[PDB]
């Protein structure tokens, strides 16, 4: 077929900057068959450009569409966070249809600090003959971030779950659940469980502890 | 025009799997209906196109004869049937109406099916509370947890603040969690109640989050 | 008696233009679905197209041999039956080659039709050549107009292949039964010494400077015959919108021919030449700047382009007529309908390739300058030229 490859893949531009990405076909491509789609995070594939120039209903002007040949570029004058989405470029110069391999687009803001919070096992899961221990990092940027989770004063690899979220829709931070579930056994048998988050916004690691007998 | 698909579908593999998508009056006028997959939310291939008068097919060389669209003779909805499922088969199903230059102009709001040998699991709810450790604080931070379940959707509610973690398969189970911020000044002193809502197994529970 | 009246003929010349204008004028409209069921690119069935008008730089000048020589009922004969085999299998088509096969073989016949309609013409009408090219040319510009929806009701109703046999059959036979009546002013051939030869006329540099020129007026019109859809889709606009836009083309175009033959009839024909190109290379330079403003400006563009671009065919064949005699007209004219041929293989495969690879505004900048080229070569070069002498 033909092997559309769109770059970047995943971009961070500020809010109000000037998005350009691109969309590089093997063969050439008949103008009027690339198209531009835009897929919001939880929503369908939106048509956003056909045919390479034209804006679908409901598309603000500000999103521009450019190229020919064996290359496309989908332009944003000025960088909006309704803006913040994947788009996927769509060619049809021949049978069959290919799609690109999208390009996801995140709002570049000031870093801040995330909020640590730690978690012992619910009684409900105590009795259930379970225990996991979960840490909430919220409200955090960039999304790089490091867990190491700490058993009586010792890591911690296995049952270790981290769970990234989306951009959040209103401060463009991320979030992440560290969820450590072991057994009811390794869990009575010992007594400190400390969550340490390594963020490039403090050079000393944030940590959160909670001992079984201290209260 | 808009477009409306079937809801979410779990299947055993080596079944069959139909799917509908339904349209308004006159939408197919003079568009095809396209059928295309979305592997886990990051890329698009295409699957097929039916017309919807002369039920004129043309598929795609990866879904040879896996896969059969026929429209219903009323161009009011147009079905996708699958038939060979295996392991790739897990993604989310699109229906669009789809002009000569194979512009989708309509999308569904896409159908997720899953092939999955275990069966249906009702979902394990839990509290997320701080404790006595520490009271302090300008604000606090509380957590519903849901654990043990299967197939993936559900719904949890709080009653803004709120962060859903994606759904991650530990063992072949599914464990999820969300939490909620809200001022210190509202917990203990106002309710505050989780509902989690798995409507596969049509499981709504409410739990209210109280001082540990 | 009505068989010996002199406008009878015109009006046979006429229908039987708008028989065979299905076949070269359809393909506007439908040239993306056979692309889309097809599955291929679009530079294929352009090359389908381009291969189609070729053939008939070939076809043309044979058949004008034989109704130049022996009368044009044999060569409409079998000219017409060339037309029917082509039409009529044209709907069991399910691959590249068998449509590049049956649309030249299409081609081949519409190609020594028109050479037929045309010759009747110019050769019934000395004194109002210009008019009668320009009715002949109209007649094929604007007989798609009725039979588009024709053989467009059977395709709903019936389906692909017996729309394409139906219609094939029915144009056949109706050129079979008009080729029983057409006949020639005369009833043997004299020549005089206005009456240029084949190899006479290629001499003398007035028949390859009109032939430059007709090269070169070709470009865009074929171009826009053969992607206009396309590049107003390029545009953006809606099917509908887009399906007014050709028959609003069609329309100017087939109206243009008896007023363009009207004015090089009333005019020096070189000077009708020189305006008409001027106003097409003005078009087809502005053609991506007012085409860009909507959808009421492009078709206006392309009404304006077709008018222009039309008025050609009738201006052509009357020069050709009126310069190297009238004895050896139907071959002469073959010559300038392989002019019509080599502009047509740019107008097809070749354009849509160069569209392609650099967009439509390059081949529109390439139309424009071949446009331009023609109008200099018209208004300057050649009414200077002063008449062949041989
Ligand atoms: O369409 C044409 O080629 C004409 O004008 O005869």
């Amino acid at each position: 077929d033909i092997v559309m490859t769109q770059s970047p893949a995943i971009m961070s531009a500020s809010l109000g900057e000037r998005v350009t990405m691109t969309c590089t076909a093997s063969s050439s491509v008949t103008s009027s068959y690339l198209h531009w789609y835009q897929q919001r995070p939880g929503s369908s594939p939106k048509l956003w450009i056909y045919s390479t120039s034209n804006l679908a209903s409901g598309v603000p002007g500000r999103f521009s569409g450019r190229g020919s040949g064996t290359s496309y570029s989908l332009t944003i004058s000025s960088m909006e966070a309704e803006d913040a989405a994947t788009y996927y470029c769509h060619q049809y110069h021949r049978s069959p249809p290919t799609f690109g391999g999208g390009t996801k687009l995140e709002i570049k803001r000031a870093d801040a600090a995330p909020t640590v919070s730690i978690f012992p096992p619910s009684s409900e899961q105590l009795t259930s003959g379970g225990a996991s221990v979960v840490c909430f990092l919220n409200n955090f940027y960039p999304k790089d971030i490091n867990v190491k989770w700490k058993i009586d004063g010792s890591e911690r690899q296995n049952g270790v779950l981290n769970s990234w979220t989306d951009q959040d829709s209103k401060d463009s931070t991320y979030s992440m659940s560290s969820t450590l579930t072991l057994t009811k056994d390794e869990y009575e048998r010992h007594n400190s469980y400390t969550c340490e988050a390594t963020h490039k916004t403090s050079t000393s690691p944030i940590v959160k502890s909670f001992n079984r007998n201290e209260c | 025009v808009q477009l409306q698909q079937s809801g979410p579908e779990l299947v055993k593999p080596g079944a069959s799997v139909k799917i509908s998508c339904k349209a308004s009056v006159n939408s197919f006028t003079g568009y095809f209906v396209n059928w295309v997959k979305q592997s886990h939310g990051k890329s698009l291939e295409w699957i097929g196109r039916v017309h919807p008068y002369n039920g004129n097919t043309f598929y795609n060389q990866k879904f040879k004869g896996r896969v059969t669209l026929t429209v219903d003779r009323s161009s009011t909805t147009a079905h996708m049937e699958l038939l060979s499922l295996t392991s790739e088969d897990s993604a989310v199903y699109y229906c669009g109406r789809r002009d000569d230059y194979d512009t989708m102009d309509y999308w569904g709001q896409g159908t997720s099916v899953t092939v999955s040998s275990a069966k249906t699991t009702p979902p394990s709810v839990y509290p997320l509370a701080p404790g006595c450790g520490d009271t302090t604080g300008s604000s606090v931070t509380l957590g519903c947890l849901v654990k043990g379940y299967f197939p993936e959707s559900v719904t949890v509610t709080w009653n803004s603040s709120v962060h859903t973690f994606p759904a991650l398969l530990q063992s072949g189970l599914y464990t999820m969690s969300s939490s909620v911020t809200v001022p210190s000044s509202t917990w203990p002193s106002q309710t505050v109640t989780c509902s989690v809502a798995h409507p596969a197994s049509s499981t709504t529970v409410d739990k209210k989050l109280e001082p540990s | 008696g009505l068989l010996g009246n002199r406008w009878f003929y015109l009006v046979l010349a006429v229908l039987l233009m708008c028989m065979i204008s299905g076949v070269q004028y359809s393909w506007t409209l439908y040239a993306n679905p056979v692309k889309d069921n097809l599955g291929v690119s679009l530079a294929a069935v352009q090359t389908a197209f381009t291969l189609s008008q070729v053939i008939q730089a070939g076809s043309q000048p044979g058949g004008g041999y034989f109704v130049d020589k022996f009368g044009p009922r044999i060569p409409l004969m079998f000219g017409g039956a060339m037309v029917l085999a082509g039409w009529t299998f044209m709907g069991m088509v399910d691959s590249v080659p068998a449509l590049y096969a049956l649309y030249t073989l299409a081609g081949a016949g519409v190609g020594i039709v028109y050479g037929i309609a045309m010759n009747t013409a110019n050769r019934w009408f000395p004194d109002k050549r210009g008019l009668a090219s320009g009715f002949t040319a109209a007649g094929y510009g604007l007989g798609v107009l009725p039979f588009l929806p024709l053989i467009s009701s059977v395709l709903k109703v019936e389906g692909v292949g017996a729309a394409f046999m139906y219609t094939g059959l029915i144009m056949g036979i109706l050129i079979i039964l008009i080729a029983f009546v057409i006949r020639f002013p005369g009833q043997q051939i004299v020549v005089t010494d206005k009456d240029f030869n084949s190899g006479e006329m290629l001499r003398t540099p007035q028949f390859w400077v009109l032939w430059t020129a007709f090269f070169s007026v070709n470009f865009g019109g074929l171009l826009l015959v053969a992607n206009s859809v396309p590049y107003g889709r390029s545009l953006g606009l809606a099917a509908g919108v887009l399906t007014i836009g050709v028959s609003i083309q069609n329309l100017f175009n087939g109206g243009c021919r008896p007023f363009w033959g009207f004015v090089s009839d009333k005019i020096g024909r070189y000077k009708t030449m020189s305006v008409v190109f001027g106003i097409n290379a003005v078009v087809l330079a502005l053609f991506p700047t007012i085409a860009a403003l909507g959808d009421v400006a492009f078709i206006a563009m392309l009404a304006i382009a077709f008018f222009t671009w039309g008025g050609s065919y009738a201006l052509f064949p009357s020069t050709n007529s009126d310069i190297f005699g009238t004895a050896y007209s139907a071959r002469n004219y073959g010559f300038f309908w392989a002019a019509k041929a080599t502009a047509s293989i740019f107008g097809g495969g070749l354009g849509a390739a160069i569209a392609t690879n650099f967009g439509w505004n390059t081949a529109f900048l390439i139309t424009a300058i071949t446009s331009f080229i023609a109008f200099a070569l018209a208004t300057f070069v050649i009414p200077r030229m002063g008449r062949p002498v041989k």
